[PDB]
This record gives structure tokens, sequence and C-alpha cells, in this order.
């Protein structure tokens, strides 16, 4: 950490109806700080970040979800403390997480949103960050998140006349049908799935 | 490899082209689909006619 | 191996032929390297966390790189004499797929695309993300003015290039150039 | 199929017995050899490298 | 580091397992890199309090081994270094004792 | 036809070959390792490569440090040569498929000090048996025809189905009486 | 972890005639001609010279009326590329280079005694990223811990070399063997019988490489 | 330095000049030079 | 009888069909690479006068170099279907053959034979340039030899009937 | 409108006109429009379980005005009639009627266009696309049917049905 970083407090001085969790840890790059962000305010403060001067040089390079309903720590549970990030995994039903890198500062910025409604709604960016259009249909169709407001709302990445969100942890590796081909039908069928058990 | 060296690559190669069958597209013309290559057979085998090979040969 | 694949399918959709070739004999040198280290000439799955195989790690694999990178040079000159300057060539790329800064930034451009921009974007030198051996050493990285499929191929042939200054550098890193040398004879013992 | 730790006689009563007949199975050659560590064999490659030839 | 004491444990010298091992891995490039007296006089004393035995006398054969020349920036800055750690060997501090010797003396200093 | 050009045959190899091999052998090499022409018996003209060995299926193996590229200096000559695309890969033994692929320098030698371990349970090399009858035929597979008794043991290793009595057999009452099949032995009732 | 630089800045190596390290032939004036062409807006951006001579004219005529692409790239690639050998390997005939680290057909070994060398401890079931590997073992009659069904998917199995890594008794090796096609997606359901006869055939290779392999740390 | 001149890292710095020659160019390329010739040859 | 005539131009006709075997240039995964490979020059395929067409009307043999997901399958279908006959199906790749390494995976069909008749299989992941020409080979050799298998039985006078 | 389903996306009806010489129409609702869709924004959000139940019954109503395109372009007209597969997809919805969340019926709704669109262009197969609209208790128009388990379990319970039916392979 023999760098010169500062912290972007910029978010929460301008908006000041909110409160700031912040965190830097040495498993990150040394210019990497993660943030928690309301639902609520993330499209607002997505706009701030666009057009903001320091900000304005930012790129969206990643975006994802984690299903932190399933979360459980599997060792040294004593070790967690108050201040992890951990903390607001449990009992949470989802964690929509967005990665920006900024050229001015030379900083990376995540923020983490706690999506706790039955129906995960969120509204969409893709309006703001060109890019996080695919990512957006992707992390809505893998973990059926509801983005609000979307440009295109059409899967990305899952099959034709299917409807599932494989990588929530309720859903299983080997899937529910399997794709064959039928000799009465002439074509390619999907029916029930029998697997192997190693 | 096809023939000693390569020798008869194309005879195999003609061989193989009148061998492999032939299937028309049910929602294209049947005639015209046939036609238009037999008519194109037609003037490439006629292309020799207006060659030269010497001063009136 | 990746930027001659990729200059070699472009160069394949554009129209030229026998760079595939051309490209895909260094790429067969390069997979026996593979394999020479790892036993598999693709998908070698060598590196692993906090352990390296020493044993395969050879002197003579060294050498071979080195010779390797020696005759890359004729290659590269192959592929840049009927590239590079041919009028098809530069009316096929140059002032095509132009694109801004802003849209660099925008949609999140990155590598050789953002650097085609001017961006100046390389993780490699990076204060704080670089990730090996890079930060100490002195190669170039380079950036067009024009963000244009014609850069974006001259960028390509130009990293090719110092990939090979890259790798000297780090097999020189681990040699031993001098010798013990005679007091009465001055000469090497 | 013994390691040279073994008895002479334990290592050659052991390979006649799996009817080994490509091994050095001397019982002095294997006494000199006994608890004692050393390299793997090597060969020379002799310069200069030229193709073997019939010429006549 | 924040809340870190880079004082040895022996009391003698440090050593390379007190370090973190990135910070002895890029201390240890940073010595490779350094291609003059100068530069690395400056990173061997800007970095001092994490250098360690092992990483002198690596310096030393890196320097004898680009044939480095040895000049006044060495002599004014490196030397001292050199004394103080070479002061403070001993018996397991064999290795690097026998690497320096032998590399000042062929490069003739 | 024509193994051998007018070219290669105007050479002193292709004479002294003729000379101590015979007419059907020099001939029938290049029908052997169908090469580049002037490969045939080697790219050296004043004589032809040595023959680094043979193996147990009548092919000859060479080695050639003249030829013009890095990969071609080792070579084989197949015994079967009937007609082209007919000899393949899978026809090199073990010993001489490592010295082909450039693992090692050393090759198989018979009758004299090998770099080769010969145990007592090896087997002769195969070529690719499928296609064929002598096939690999999974356990219980359709194909083979003993498929009842490892699938009745794969099921047995989980539940072994009870051998009811058939035929004829005694009654008491309601009861039919049947030896019990435990293979061992009630002690305590014998003694 | 990190470091504390002071001079940012890589100073130039000295260019003195007397220090060593000096080559007297670095640059040359006849190629290192980048000034004359350095100060050209066209190289910069879009833009065009505030006034252009008649050199542009002439490169334009050259360029256009004589059409050059037809005869330099004819020539420099057909004429003088066709004059290098041919980079062919003949595979009937010969092989390409490999390695002894090379992953082809797996197979079972034994001890020189003939014993099996596999006992059922699983590493290898376990390791295998594509659950290709399935195994069950019951005691043998003599006692011996070994498996009675051992099984590799070759369809299902990647062929990594975990097994072989994970393997610690060198049972299962992936052995040289790479031309294994297959007319029946059955023949490449590899049992027990098919790996230990693999082994059988190829122990001679598969013991010289792992000769060298084990000789290597040494 | 192997980026920049006199660096210590290069090796091959001792009489190179012939087998400078013989690898690299020793002629400039003068712009309008082949243009006026081809042209000029052409019309002729 | 028509066998005098048939048993001579049958060996001409598979000579002809196994001298000109011509892929269809479709892949899909890594095995694609190998592909290519094995086209270029170090293992020419030309040599053995295997050339690659795009559209399946002008193609013999079907390569499937890569995996297949439920999203394809009926493409690859349809694929085999519009390919003129005769055809042969070359499976490659340990995914093309079983699922590979996504056997166990919710899109990914478990083996294209359950969607293709595969006539041959070349283990690997991926395969090795030498180990795909090695399949090509054996394919073309059981190619030429289909013709006559030894189906028909010999008659006192030695004739098929 | 700059959308897929505006009324400036319909295929001309000549090369030179739009169906007539003194009018500009054209038909986009029971067959595919003239260009592709690029972008599908999502539903606007519904406060209400009316809002909800509006959208659902406007998509039900898309499906049944495209129905007999999709039938006739994709050959299963044969299989079922019109009214039988807009029944069949009415006994899905039926299935689903339960619903009370509008976020997750908005959700639904996007998905069932998205189908639907796949449906029109081709995306996907019949065979894959007709499970949706099989009848759940009649035999397909184009088959025959077996009556054996009704005749030989007629006026028994589903329970002694299934019993005799069986549910695992009996041979391990
Ligand atoms: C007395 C006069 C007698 C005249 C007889 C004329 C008729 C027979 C001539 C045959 C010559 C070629 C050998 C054919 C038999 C091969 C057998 C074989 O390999 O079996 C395996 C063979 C398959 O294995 P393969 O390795 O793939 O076959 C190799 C190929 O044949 C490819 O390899 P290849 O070797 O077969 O092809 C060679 C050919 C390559 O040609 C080509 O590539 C052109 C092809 C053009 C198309 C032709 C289509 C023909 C279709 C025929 C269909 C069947 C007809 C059957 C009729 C039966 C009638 C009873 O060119 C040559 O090399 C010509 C050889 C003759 C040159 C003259 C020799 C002397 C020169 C030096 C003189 C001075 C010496 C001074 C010495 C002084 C010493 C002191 O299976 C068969 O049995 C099929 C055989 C098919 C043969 C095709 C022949 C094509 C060329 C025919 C014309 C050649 C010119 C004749 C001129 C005659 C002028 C009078
Ligand atoms: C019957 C059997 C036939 C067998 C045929 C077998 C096959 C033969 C293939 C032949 C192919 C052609 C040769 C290619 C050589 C390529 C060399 C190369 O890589 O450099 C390229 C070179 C330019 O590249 P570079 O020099 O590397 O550029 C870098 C420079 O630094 C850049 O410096 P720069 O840009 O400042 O100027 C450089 C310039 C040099 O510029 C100057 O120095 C010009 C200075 C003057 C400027 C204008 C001012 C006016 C000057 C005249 C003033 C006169 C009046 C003075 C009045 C004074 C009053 C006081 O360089 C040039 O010369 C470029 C002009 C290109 C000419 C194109 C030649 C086409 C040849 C086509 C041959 C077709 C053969 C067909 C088959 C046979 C017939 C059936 O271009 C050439 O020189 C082309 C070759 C020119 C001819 C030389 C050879 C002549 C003899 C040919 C014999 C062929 C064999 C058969 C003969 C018959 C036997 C019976
Ligand atoms: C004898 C010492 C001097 C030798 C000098 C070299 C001369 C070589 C001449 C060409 C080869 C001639 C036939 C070789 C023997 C073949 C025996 C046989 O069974 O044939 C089956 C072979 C079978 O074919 P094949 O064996 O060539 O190939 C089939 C096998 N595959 C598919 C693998 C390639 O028949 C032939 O040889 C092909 C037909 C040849 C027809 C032309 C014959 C020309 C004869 C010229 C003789 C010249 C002699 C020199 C002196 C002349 C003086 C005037
Ligand atoms: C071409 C093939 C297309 C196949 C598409 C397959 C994908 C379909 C996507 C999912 C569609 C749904 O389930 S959308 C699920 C919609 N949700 C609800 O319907 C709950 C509220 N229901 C009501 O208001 C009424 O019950 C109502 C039944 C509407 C009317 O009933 P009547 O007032 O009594
Ligand atoms: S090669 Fe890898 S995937 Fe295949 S059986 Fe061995 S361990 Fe399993
Ligand atoms: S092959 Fe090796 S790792 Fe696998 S069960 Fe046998 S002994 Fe264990
Ligand atoms: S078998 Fe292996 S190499 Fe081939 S496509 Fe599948 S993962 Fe890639």
């Amino acid at each position: 950490m023999q760098n010169k970083y500062m912290q972007p407090i910029q978010l929460f001085i301008v908006f000041e109806k909110l409160n700031s969790k912040m965190w830097i840890s040495k498993k990150l790059n040394s210019n990497h700080s993660i943030a928690l962000i309301p639902s609520n305010w993330f499209y607002s403060i997505n706009l701030f970040l666009k057009r903001e001067l320091l900000f304005s040089n930012i790129t969206l390079i990643e975006n994802s979800a984690i299903d932190t309903i399933s979360y459980n720590l599997e060792t040294n549970q004593n070790d967690l403390d108050k201040t992890n990030i951990e903390n607001y995994f449990f009992k949470n039903k989802m964690l929509v997480f967005y990665n920006y890198y900024n050229y001015f500062l030379k900083s990376k910025l995540t923020l983490f949103i706690i999506l706790n409604n039955l129906n995960k709604n969120i509204d969409s960016i893709d309006r703001i960050f060109a890019n996080a259009n695919w990512l957006e249909r992707e992390t809505s169709e893998m973990y059926g998140i509801n983005y609000k407001w979307k440009i295109d709302t059409r899967k990305l990445l899952l099959d034709y006349s299917k409807i599932e969100n494989p990588m929530l942890k309720e859903f299983q590796s080997e899937g529910t049908q399997d794709a064959f081909y039928n000799i009465f039908e002439n074509q390619v069928v999907v029916l029930k799935n029998e697997t192997v058990e190693l | 490899y096809v023939g000693y060296r390569g020798r008869l690559q194309y005879i195999a190669d003609a061989l193989k082209l009148f061998i492999k069958g032939i299937v028309v597209p049910e929602g294209s013309n049947k005639f015209w689909f046939v036609a238009i290559p037999s008519a194109a057979g037609a003037i490439c085998y006629t292309f020799w006619i207006n060659s030269m090979w010497g001063p009136s040969v | 191996l990746n930027h001659l694949l990729a200059v070699a399918c472009h160069a394949l959709d554009v129209g030229s032929m026998s760079s595939v070739f051309w490209a895909f004999e260094e790429r067969e040198k390069l997979m026996e390297f593979y394999e020479r280290v790892c036993g598999a000439r693709m998908h070698a799955a060598f590196y692993r966390p906090n352990e390296v195989n020493l044993n395969a790690v050879s002197s003579f694999l060294m050498e071979d790189i080195l010779e390797f990178s020696r005759n890359f040079f004729t290659t590269l000159n192959e592929m840049h004499n009927v590239l590079t300057y041919n009028k098809i060539w530069k009316q096929r790329l140059i002032n095509i797929g132009t694109y801004s800064f802003q849209t660099c930034l925008d949609y999140g451009l990155t590598g050789v695309m953002a650097r085609s921009c001017g961006l100046k974007r390389d993780l490699r030198l990076s204060k704080t993300e670089t990730y090996a051996n890079y930060y100490y050493l002195n190669f170039r990285s380079y950036t067009g003015q024009h963000g244009d499929c014609y850069d974006r191929f001259l960028i390509r042939m130009n990293e090719m290039c110092e990939s090979l200054n890259i790798v000297n550098q780090s097999i020189n890193k681990i040699s031993k150039f001098n010798n013990i040398v005679s007091i009465n004879t001055k000469k090497n013992i | 199929a013994l390691d040279n730790s073994f008895s002479p006689e334990n290592i050659a009563q052991v390979q006649s017995s799996i009817g080994d007949k490509v091994t050095n199975i001397d019982t002095k050659a294997l006494a000199l050899n006994h608890q004692t560590e050393e390299y793997h064999k090597t060969s020379k490659l002799v310069y200069p490298i030229r193709t073997n030839l019939v010429v006549e | 580091q924040r809340g870190r004491d880079y004082t040895p444990s022996n009391k003698k010298y440090l050593q390379p397992w007190e370090l973190e091992r990135k910070e002895y891995v890029e201390l240890s490039l940073a010595i490779q890199s350094a291609y003059s007296c100068k530069m690395l006089s400056e990173i061997l004393k800007d970095n001092l309090y994490m250098l360690t035995d092992y990483q002198l006398s690596f310096a030393m054969f890196h320097l004898w081994n680009h044939e480095i020349p040895i000049d006044n920036y060495f002599y004014n800055v490196i030397s001292p270094i050199l004394k103080e750690y070479i002061t403070r060997f001993d018996r397991e501090c064999n290795k690097s004792l026998a690497e320096i010797a032998t590399f000042l003396g062929r490069m003739n200093v | 036809l024509w193994s051998w050009t007018i070219n290669q045959m105007l050479t002193p190899k292709f004479w002294v070959h003729l000379r101590r091999e015979g007419f059907i052998k020099t001939w029938t090499r290049g029908h052997k390792a169908s090469r580049h022409a002037h490969y045939v018996g080697g790219n050296r003209t004043d004589g032809y490569t040595k023959q680094v060995g043979e193996d147990e299926f009548g092919n000859r193996y060479y080695e050639d440090f003249d030829v013009d590229h890095k990969n071609q200096r080792r070579w084989v000559e197949f015994s079967d040569y009937f007609m082209q695309m007919w000899s393949n890969g899978d026809k090199v033994p073990v010993g001489w498929h490592g010295w082909l692929s450039h693992q090692y320098d050393d090759f198989p030698t018979r009758t004299g000090n090998s770099a080769f371990v010969k145990h007592h349970y090896l087997k002769q090399h195969t070529a690719n048996l499928s296609n064929t009858p002598l096939n690999h035929v999974p356990q219980g597979a359709p194909q083979n025809l003993n498929r009842m008794r490892f699938i009745t043991a794969q099921r047995d290793r989980s539940r072994a189905p009870w051998q009811s009595p058939k035929g004829e057999g005694v009654f008491q009452g309601k009861k039919l009486i049947v030896a019990s099949n435990s293979p061992f032995i009630d002690d305590m009732s014998i003694r | 972890g990190y470091i504390q630089r002071s001079n940012i800045h890589e100073e130039a190596p000295n260019t003195s005639v007397e220090a060593k390290h000096h080559n007297k032939t670095f640059y040359d004036p006849i190629l290192d001609i980048d000034e004359d062409l350095k100060d050209d807006i066209r190289l910069y951006g879009r833009d065009k010279p505030d006034e252009l001579d008649f050199t542009d004219v002439w490169e334009s005529s050259y360029q256009n009326i004589i059409c050059p692409e037809y005869f330099y790239h004819f020539w420099f690639c057909g004429i003088v590329y066709s004059f290098e050998p041919e980079w062919t390997i003949n595979y009937p005939f010969e092989k390409g280079p490999l390695s002894p680290l090379f992953r082809g057909e797996h197979a079972l070994r034994r001890y020189p005694t003939g014993e099996e060398r596999c006992i059922a401890c699983k590493l290898c079931q376990s390791a295998c990223p594509a659950r290709a590997i399935t195994i069950e073992t019951e005691p043998r009659p003599d006692g011996s811990r070994r498996t009675v069904r051992y099984d590799i998917d070759m369809t299902k199995c990647i062929y990594c070399g975990f097994c072989q890594e994970a393997c610690p008794v060198d049972a299962i090796v992936e052995g040289p063997n790479y031309e294994q096609t297959a007319y029946l997606h059955e023949d490449l359901f590899y049992d027990k019988y098919k790996l230990l006869e693999n082994g059988d055939k190829w122990e001679p290779q598969i013991a010289r490489n792992i000769e060298y392999l084990i000789n290597q740390p040494l | 330095r192997a980026d920049m001149a006199h660096s210590p890292f290069h090796k091959a710095i001792h009489d190179l000049e012939d087998k400078r020659s013989k690898l690299f160019p020793d002629r400039r390329r003068i712009p309008g030079r082949k243009a006026k010739l081809l042209l000029a040859a052409s019309l002729l | 009888r028509v066998d005098y005539i048939v048993t001579p131009i049958n060996a001409v006709v598979s000579w002809a069909r196994q001298g000109s075997f011509w892929p269809l240039t479709f892949g899909l995964a890594c095995c694609a690479v190998e592909m290519m490979h094995a086209t270029v020059s170090r293992y020419d395929f030309d040599r053995f006068g295997v050339i690659f067409r795009a559209t399946p009307r002008q193609a013999d043999l079907i390569l499937v170099a890569g995996t297949l997901t439920n999203k394809m399958a009926p493409g690859l279908r349809r694929l085999y279907e519009q390919t003129l006959d005769p055809k042969w199906v070359l499976s490659m790749g340990s995914c093309a053959n079983g699922g590979g390494y996504y056997h166990y995976s919710y899109s990914v069909v478990r083996g294209c034979n359950r969607i293709i008749p595969v006539d041959i299989y070349v283990p690997g992941c991926p395969p090795t340039a030498e180990a795909l020409m090695f399949g090509v080979l054996q394919l073309q050799k059981s190619l030429y030899r289909q013709i006559n298998e030894g189906e028909k039985k010999y008659n006192k006078k030695d004739l098929t009937y | 409108m700059n959308h897929y389903w505006g009324s400036s996306n319909t295929i001309p009806a000549s090369s030179t006109q739009n169906n007539n010489y003194f009018s500009g129409g054209g038909n986009n609702v029971t067959i595919r429009g003239n260009e592709i869709m690029e972008r599908l924004p999502s539903q606007t959000p519904s406060q209400n379980m009316v809002q909800a139940s509006m959208k659902t019954l406007r998509f039900y109503r898309k499906f049944c005005r495209l129905i007999p395109f999709i039938l006739r372009i994709h050959n299963i007209g044969t299989k079922f009639t019109a009214q039988q597969a807009m029944i069949n997809f009415g006994n899905y919805i039926r299935e689903r009627n339960h619903y009370r969340d509008p976020g997750l019926i908005d959700h639904r709704i996007q998905l069932g266009y998205e189908l639907l669109y796949e449906a029109e262009m081709h995306f996907s197969q019949h065979t894959i696309l007709m499970q949706y609209l099989s009848p759940y208790n009649t035999p397909l128009s184009d088959r025959g049917y077996s009556y054996l388990e009704k005749v030989k379990y007629g006026n028994k319970s589903k329970f002694l049905q299934g019993f005799y039916k069986g549910n695992k392979p009996t041979e391990f």
C-alpha cells in the first residue's frame, strides 16, 4: 500500500442523505475501494459519476450479482468481525455489485447494492453506461434480477424458449432437461433429464 | 498421395464431383435450378472456339 | 500466439491467404514450447497458485525460445511486406471502425482497442496494478492517433515485435554472462 | 524389484524369481553398488554431428 | 507497512521470513533491474529497512555479472552499507559473506 | 511409378543401394516411404542413410541430418505398403514411437544393451483395433455376449435377488422345506 | 507489500565514449531518419500540412497511375517466399516433436514383479476435474487393497494430467499414445482391462520417460 | 535500460560494423525518384 | 453378370471419393484451432486431398469440432441433413464425443452422437494435430473399404450373388 | 414510433407503394415486422395488480393474434388448431394466475414477449416451442393415441393407476 490513495468521499459529500460504508483490502489492488450503495439511489449516483469532473473519465469494467441468501462461513467462523463486508451477505436475498475504473484518479471503485425485495427490483444504468446493456442482460437472466428502465431485456447466453436462472444456488448444475433427437418428430426435442452421478 | 506423388488429384476430384448426389430445394424452381447450370456449362464449353494457336490455326 | 492468430484471421477475412500459413508455423513452434514445458501443446494448465514445476523449466528450452525469437523477425517482415504498405490493405482498414476515446470509455474498450484511441492504458506498466516482472523491465507500449482498424493492426504487429524484446530481457535476467578470469592469462576459465 | 540396500543375494533371488535376464545380477557388482548413491547413466554426443552413410 | 516494526528478532540482522513475501520479491526485482551504481544505491538506501544480506549479496552478484562500473556513488553510498552488514554477519551468514567477498574481489574494487 | 526419378538414379547412392540391397528393395523403398523425391534413400547424393534399426514388424527407421527442415530428420519405412493411404502412424511400436516423436534419442536395440526395460508381463504392440471384431467391448455392453454376468454382478453388489424354490419341493404343512444356502458353518449347532 | 522509490526517472545510460558499455554503432545515420518525418501533422491526426509540396504529387502519381501493389507484393511474396523449404511433416512416415511430459492415452502400470501399482486411494478420482474416473474397490482374497472396477470415460475426460500427478504410486500414467481413434462410442469407455493392456504394451516408453522425469529433481 | 542506447544489458556492441552493414539497408529512399523515373520512362 | 463391371467401378469410385474428401468449414470451440493446424503447412491436409468447403452442399465430411450446446443442436441437425449424400461424421474432442469437461452442465449436449450419427470419434481435449490427421486417414481407409466389405456371397463360380 | 411494434415497421405491399396509391398501410400485428428488433425496453413498472393483469391480458391478446402465423410458418397446424393452441396457452397462464407480485408479473411478461418474438422470427424450433402449445390432457391431433391404460384402469383412482404403473425401473 505504498501508493497515494484517497477515498471516493465525493459521492457521499454530494448525496448528503446517505451513510458511507467503505472498504479497502490488500486482497485487492492498491487503488481499489469498495462501497455500499442503496438501490433507490443507485441510478442517481451513476448519473453523478458519469458526468462529474474527476469521475467523468470512468468506465464500467464489470457488473454481476451474488446469491447471498445461502452464504455461510465454512471456516474460521469466530474470526468474523462486525466491520467485515461478509456481515451484509447474511439474510439478504441478493447482492448486485458493479465495478468501475476512473482514469483521472487512477482508481477502481466497486459498489455493492443489497436487494431484499423478493422480486429483485433495481434500476438499470445501461442508459448511462452503454456497455452495461449486455452485462445487465446476463445478470438478469442468470440470477433473475428484474432490471427496470433497461434498454433491452432480451436474454443473452440463454437457450431459446426456456426460462430459468441457473446461477442461483438452488439450481443444479446438471439442469432440468436434456435435448435429444426424436425420430417420430424427425427433429431435436427436449425432454426430462437423467444424468450420471460420480 | 492421391496417385503416386499426387499425379491424379484432378482426376479424383472430378470423379468425386460426378459421384456426389444432388437435391434441389423444395422452395426453389426445379426447372431453372437445373437449366441455369446447363446453359453455363454449354457456354463455358463453347469458349474454346474463340482461340487461336497460330497465324490462322 | 494470440496476436499471430488474430492478424492471420483478419488477413484471411480481408482476403489475403498465405498469411494464415505463415503465422500458424510460428504458432506451431510456440505450441511446441508449450508442450515441452508442460506436455500439452494447447490448454497447458501450467500455472498454479504458489507452486511451480521447476523441473520442467530447462535451460535448453530457453535457448530454443531465443532461437525462435531470432527467427520470428523473418515471419514478422514477411507479413509486414504484404500487408502494411499494400494499397488494398490500407484502403480496406484505414478509416474503418474509427472511434474516439469517449467510445473507448463508454463501452469499456480496453487493451489494443483502447490503445488505438491513444488512451495510453496498459495494466502491465501500472504502479498499483502490475502483477509480474513487467514493472521492472524496460519495454515500450504503442498507441495510435487514429482509432481505426489500420492503427489496431499496426499496434498488434508492434506488440508482437516488442514481446521478443520482453522475452529477451526476461531470459537475460536469469543468465550468467560473466565468468572467472585467470589472473595470469586474463582469459576465461 | 529391490533396492541396493537389500542383500545382493536377495536382489538376485528376486530378479530370478521375476525372470529378469536383461539386468546386471552379478553378485560382486551388486555388492559394490550396495549402499551406494550415484547419478544415473550418462552417454556422450560427440561433435561434429553428421549423417551415417553407406558409401560402399 | 502499517503497525509494522522492522527491528530484527535476532537483534543482529533482518531475515527474509520476517518481511512479507511481496516486499522481498519486489525489492529483489528492483535490485535486479538496477543497471547503475547511482540507481542501485538509491534503491538500497530507500529500502534499507527492508534490505537483507541475501539481497545485498545478490546486488553485488548482479553488478559483477553485468560489469556495472564501480564509481563514486558506489564508494560513497553502497560501501558503508556493505561494511555495516558484514560487521553484523555471523556464522549463519557464511553464504552472504563468501558471495559478497568473492564478487567484490572479482569486480576488483 | 518412377519410385526413383532419373535425377536420383543418376547419383552414386542409387547404384550403391542397387548393388547391395537389390532392385526390389531399392525400388520399393519409395513406395514404403513416399516422401520428397530427393529424399528417397536420404538427402545426400554420395550415399544412402544407414539404417538406424528395424522393429518387430519389419519397419525400417532412418535418421538423416542433411534434411532441409529440422522436423524431417527421422523417418519410417513400413513393411506393409500395399497402396497409398494404407499405412498409418499407429503401426509404430512403443519403443520407436518415442524415437520418432523425438522424446529421446535412444532407440530399441534387439539383442544388446537396451535403454528400455523388458519385463516378463509385457505384451506385443498392436495397431488401432477399432472397427474390428477385436475391438474394446465394455463389460455389460450389448456386443458382449457375456453381458448378463456383469449386469447380474453389478445388481447383486447392491441388492441380490432371493433365489426362490423351483419345481417340486417337500412340504411340511404350509411350508416349503429347503436346506440353507449359507456357505458359513453353524459351528454352535454342529458342536 | 510494496517498496519505496525516491527517483522515479530511470536516467539514460552514460553516453560518454570512454565509459564502458558504449556502442559506437547503435545509431545509423542512414536508417535513423525519423526527425525528418517526425514533424508531420498527418501522422498526428486528420489535419493536413499548411503547404503541400510536389513530393506528395509525385507519390500520389506513383501510387495511382502505376499501381505498385501487383508488382511489389507479387514479387516479394510469390517469387521469393517460394524459395524456402516446405515446413510440412509427413505424418504417416514422420512424427512431430513431443516431450516426455506429453499426456496421451491413460494406462495402468505394474511393479517389476507383476503386481499392480494401483491401490484404491481414489486420489485420482477426486482430482479428476471432469469426473471421468470411476473406482470401486474390494479386498482381494489374499488381502491386498486392490480395485475391482477402474473405469475412465475417455469421452468425458480432459487430458489435463491431474490423474497421474495425484497418483502417489505412479499407477495411472497418461502415456504417449495419441492415435486412439475409435469408431464406436463404446470403444472409448476404457475399463480396467483396457488400461492394464495399455500399460503392459506401453511400459517400455513410459518407463523410459519416467526415468528422466524422476531424475530431473535430483 | 534496454530501451535506451549504451545500456549495460546490451551485449553485441564490439565490432558490429560489418554485421550491421550486412543485416540492415545501406540506402535511403528518395520520395519522388521512383515516380519520376517510371513516369518519364513510360512516356518515352 | 453386372458384378464384372460393378466391382472394378466400385474400386474406382471408392478411390475417387477417398482422394477427394472435402470437409465442411465448421468449428465451434478450441478444437477449431487444431483443425486449422492440420490444414496449415506443418501437417498439410492437402497431401491427402482434403480441402474444406464453406457450404454443406459441397462437403463430404462433417467435422464436429467443439462443444455442442442445446441452443445449437437443431442447427447441427439441420446442417447434417442439408449436407449432400454420401457423407460421414467425425467427432473431435471430448466435448464433441461425450460432453467433455461440460458433461455435468445444464446447457451442453452430452454428445453430438445424440443429435447426429457419428461415423468416427477422435479422442482428445484438444486432440493433437497428428491425432486429427490419424482420425481422418483412418476414416478415409474405412470409407474406401465400405463399398465392398464382403457382404455378397460367392457362388460356385466365384461370382457374388 | 421507433420500436419493433411501431406502425412504420410494416412490410411494404409493393416495391413502389404501401398497399395503395391514395393511402399508406401495412400489417404488423398478425405477422412479423419489417425491421428486426434491436432493443426491447423493459415494461414500465406496474404499481398495481390491476396494471399487472392488464399487461397479462394484452400479452395474451398479442399471442392469440399471432398464433395462426406461427402455426403456418412452423408447420404445426396439424398438431393442433389455432383455437386449441390458444386454449393450451390459456391453461399455461391459468396455472400462473395465482401471482400477486407486480414486479414478478412484469418480468414474466417481458419473458413472454421475448419468446413470442423468437417464435415469430424462427429463432426457436417447432418441436422445442410446441411444448407451450401442447394439450395438457388431450392427444396431439397428428398422432394416433393409445387408450390401453384407460381401458385397463377404467374407473380406478389415480393413486391405483400410479401404483400399477410404477415410478422406478424394476431391473435395478
Ligand atoms: C511397349 C509399349 C507399351 C505401352 C503400354 C501403354 C499402356 C500402359 C501404360 C501404363 C503406364 C503407367 C503405369 C500404369 C499401371 C500402374 C499400376 C499401379 O500402380 O497399380 C496400383 C494402382 C493404385 O495405386 P497408386 O499408387 O494410386 O497408382 C499410381 C498411379 O497410377 C500414378 O502413378 P503411375 O506411375 O501409374 O502414373 C505414371 C504416369 C503419370 O501419368 C499421369 O499422371 C497422367 C494421367 C492422365 C489421365 C489418364 C487416365 C487413364 C485412365 C485409364 C483407365 C483404365 C484403362 C484400362 C484399360 C485396360 C485395357 C486392357 O506417367 C508415367 O510415368 C508414364 C510411364 C511410362 C513412361 C515411358 C517409360 C520409358 C521412359 C524412358 C525411355 C528411354 C529409356 C532409355 C534406357 C537406356 C538404358 C541404357 O491400382 C491400379 O491398378 C490402377 C492403375 C491406374 C493406372 C493409371 C495410369 C494413368 C496414365 C496412363 C497413360 C500413361 C502413358 C502411357 C504412354 C504409352 C505410349 C505407348
Ligand atoms: C528468356 C528467359 C527469361 C527468364 C526470366 C527469369 C525471371 C526474371 C525475373 C526478373 C524480375 C525483375 C528483377 C527484380 C529484382 C528485384 C530487386 C529488389 O528487390 O529491389 C527492387 C528495386 C527497388 O527496391 P530497393 O532498391 O530495395 O528500394 C530501396 C531504395 O533505397 C529506394 O531508393 P529510391 O526510391 O530513391 O530509388 C530506388 C530505385 C532506383 O532509382 C534510381 O536510381 C533512378 C535514378 C534516375 C531517376 C530519373 C532521372 C532520369 C534518369 C535517366 C537520365 C538519362 C539521360 C541523362 C542525360 C545526361 C545529359 C548530360 O529502385 C528502382 O530501380 C525501382 C524501379 C523499378 C523498376 C521495375 C523493373 C521491372 C522489371 C520487369 C522484368 C520483367 C522480365 C520478364 C521476363 C524476361 C523477358 C521476357 O527495384 C528494382 O531495381 C527492380 C529491378 C530493376 C532492373 C534490374 C535488373 C535488370 C536485368 C533483369 C534480367 C532478368 C533475367 C532475364 C534477362 C534476359 C536473359 C536472356
Ligand atoms: C535391373 C537393374 C536396372 C534397373 C534400372 C531401373 C529401371 C526401372 C524401370 C521402371 C520399373 C519397371 C518395373 C519394375 C519391376 C515391377 C515388377 C512387378 O511385379 O510390377 C508390379 C508393379 C505394381 O505397381 P507398383 O509396385 O509400381 O505400385 C503399386 C504399389 N503402390 C500402390 C504402393 C504404389 O507394376 C509396375 O511396375 C507398374 C507398371 C509399369 C509399366 C511400365 C514398365 C516399364 C518397364 C521399363 C524397363 C526399363 C529397364 C531398364 C533397361 C531398359 C533397356 C531398354
Ligand atoms: S486426463 Fe484429467 S480428466 Fe482425463 S482421466 Fe486423467 S485426470 Fe481425469
Ligand atoms: S491410479 Fe493411483 S491415484 Fe488412482 S486409485 Fe490407483 S493408486 Fe490411487
Ligand atoms: S474437447 Fe477440449 S479442446 Fe475440444 S472444444 Fe472441448 S474443451 Fe475445447
